[PDB]
DNA sequence: GATCTGGCCTGTCTTA
DNA sequence: CTGCAGGGTTTTTGTTCCAGTCTGTAGCACTGTGTAAGACAGGCCAGATC
DNA sequence: CACAGTGCTACAGACTGGAACAAAAACCCTGCAG
C-alpha cells in the first residue's frame, strides 16, 4: 500500500450537497407557486461527475511510505 | 501583512459593512490616499554637496529602468 | 484525428439526445485543480499524513452554496 | 442519475478497454476505423454502450469461433479489456476545441511554405516555417508560443 | 554458400 | 347617538437645479487550470536452414 | 460561446440648499344624513 489518499463517502457527501441546495430548491417550489408540503416524494437529482489527473505534485520529505508525483482528484458536482 | 489582494479586500469590505454594520474597515481609495506617505518620492532632503550627475528633484517615483533607451531600431534594441 | 471524427460526425446526434454539450464539458473539473494547488501552499498542514485530509475539508467548505450566499452581500 | 462527462479521451479510453489513443479504431462512440472514416466522413451513427463493451470482453476472452489475433481484434472492434467504470457516451468540449486548433495551427504550418508542390519537406524547412508563422502571429494578434496548445490561445 | 523470415529498429501520428 | 363626505389642520414625502463631494461599478488587456507514452508502417539483418 | 479576478482610472448616481408644491396620512371638525 504504497498510496496516501482520502474520501468522503458517497451517500454522505451527497446528502450534505444536497441538504445545502435546501434553500434555492424551496425557493424554487415559491416562485413555481407550487404546494411545498405536496408531491414531495417524486424528485429527481441529475449529478455530473468528473475525473481528472494532474502532473508535478512534488513530494514531501516525511516519514513514508514512498509515493509517486502525480495526483488524481475525482469529484462530483 | 497578510498577502490579502485589492479585490479581495473591497469583497470583504463590502460584506463586512452590507450585513450588520456599522462597517469597521476603510473603502479602497482611502487607503490609496495614505499610500503616497510611505512610497518614495514624498519627503524632502539634501546633500550636501551636490551629487555627481544626479538630478536634484526629490518627487520621482516609480521611474522606468530603460533610462532613455533610443528605441530606433538600427541600434542594439 | 479523431476529434475531428467526433466534432464532424456525432454531433447533431448528441445535441438532440443530451440536449446540450458543452455544459457538461471537463472545464467544471479543470478549473478546481487550480484549487489544489494554493490549497496546498496557503492552507494545508505541511505534513505528509494530514494533507490531504485537510485540503479536502477547506475545498469542501470553498464549495459550499451556504457561505457563497452569505459573501453574496446582496449587491 | 449519474452522468460521467468529465473525463478527457485518454482515460475514457483506459477506462472502457479501449486502445488509447492512435489505434486503428477511433471513435469512442462508433465502430469505424482510422482509414474507413477518411473515405466517409460525416455518416455515422452512434454504437458502443458500457454493456456492449462487457459483453465484447467476454466475446475477445472466451473467444468461441477460434480466430487469429488480428481476426479477434476484429470481430470486438478493439475491446481487449475488461471495463470497470462506466461512462456516458458523450464529446468532451475542451479538449475538442485544442484538438482542432492545433490540427489548423498544423495547417496553416504547412501552407506558409508549398507542401502540395513540394511533397517531401525537409526538417529544417519545417524549423523555418514554423518561425515564421510564429513571428508573424507575434506581429499581429499579439501572440507568443506555446510548447502545449492551452484553452486561450485557441479561442 | 544461397535463401528466407521473424523480429529489431526508426520515424511519424495522436491525445495528452 | 351614529353614519359618511368632505372642509380645514400639521407633518410626511418628496418636489424642481445648479455649485459642488463622495461612493461604487465599468473599461482597460490579460491569467491559469488544461503536461506522455503508445500505435503503426516500412526497411533490413542475422541467424536458422537446405 | 470558463470564469473569477487583476488594480488603476473614469464617470455614473447619492448628497446639500432654498423655493415651493402638491400628494398623502390621518386628526379633528363641520354638513347633511336616520
Ligand atoms: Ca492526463
Ligand atoms: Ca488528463
Ligand atoms: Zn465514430
Amino acid at each position: 500500500a504504497d498510496t496516501i489518499s482520502r474520501r468522503f463517502r458517497y451517500d454522505v457527501a451527497l446528502v450534505s450537497a444536497l441538504k445545502d441546495l435546501e434553500e434555492d430548491i424551496m425557493e424554487g417550489l415559491r416562485e413555481r407557486a407550487l404546494d411545498d408540503s405536496m408531491c414531495t416524494s417524486g424528485f429527481t437529482v441529475v449529478v455530473k461527475e468528473s475525473c481528472d489527473g494532474m502532473g508535478d505534485v512534488s513530494e514531501k520529505h516525511g516519514s513514508g511510505p514512498a509515493v509517486p508525483e502525480k495526483a488524481v482528484r475525482f469529484s462530483f458536482t | 501583512n497578510t498577502f490579502l489582494s485589492c479585490s479581495q479586500y473591497h469583497k470583504m469590505y463590502r460584506t463586512v459593512k452590507a450585513t450588520s454594520g456599522r462597517q469597521i474597515f476603510q473603502p479602497l481609495h482611502t487607503l490609496r490616499n495614505a499610500e503616497k506617505e510611505l512610497l518614495p518620492g514624498f519627503h524632502q532632503f539634501e546633500w550636501q554637496p551636490a551629487l555627481k550627475n544626479v538630478s536634484t528633484s526629490w518627487d520621482v517615483g516609480i521611474i522606468d529602468g530603460l533610462s532613455g533607451w533610443t528605441v530606433s531600431v538600427d541600434d542594439v534594441p | 484525428t479523431n476529434y475531428l471524427h467526433k466534432t464532424l460526425a456525432h454531433v447533431p446526434e448528441i445535441v438532440e439526445r443530451d440536449g446540450s454539450i458543452g455544459a457538461w464539458a471537463s472545464e467544471g473539473n479543470e478549473s478546481g485543480n487550480k484549487l489544489f494547488r494554493r490549497f496546498r501552499k496557503m492552507n494545508a498542514r505541511q505534513s505528509k499524513t494530514f494533507e490531504l485530509e485537510d485540503i479536502l475539508k477547506h475545498h469542501w467548505l470553498y464549495t459550499s452554496k451556504y457561505l457563497q450566499k452569505f459573501m453574496e452581500a446582496h449587491k | 442519475f449519474f452522468r460521467g462527462t468529465g473525463y478527457d479521451e485518454k482515460m475514457v479510453r483506459e477506462m472502457e478497454g479501449l486502445e488509447a489513443s492512435g489505434s486503428t479504431y477511433i471513435c469512442t462512440l462508433c465502430d469505424s476505423t482510422r482509414a474507413e472514416a477518411s473515405q466517409n466522413m460525416v455518416l455515422h451513427s452512434i454504437t458502443r454502450s458500457h454493456d456492449e463493451n462487457l459483453e465484447r470482453y467476454e466475446i475477445w476472452r472466451k473467444n468461441p469461433f477460434s480466430e487469429s489475433a488480428d481476426e479477434l481484434r476484429d470481430r470486438v472492434k478493439g475491446v481487449s479489456a475488461k471495463p470497470f467504470m462506466e461512462t456516458q457516451p458523450t464529446l468532451d468540449a475542451l479538449h475538442c476545441d485544442i484538438g482542432n486548433a492545433t490540427e489548423f495551427y498544423k495547417i496553416f504550418q504547412d501552407e506558409i511554405g508549398e507542401v502540395y508542390q513540394k511533397p517531401n519537406p525537409s526538417r529544417e524547412e519545417r524549423r523555418r516555417w514554423r518561425s515564421t508563422l510564429d513571428k508573424q502571429l507575434r506581429k499581429k494578434m499579439k501572440l507568443k508560443p506555446v510548447m502545449r496548445m492551452n484553452g486561450n490561445y485557441a479561442r
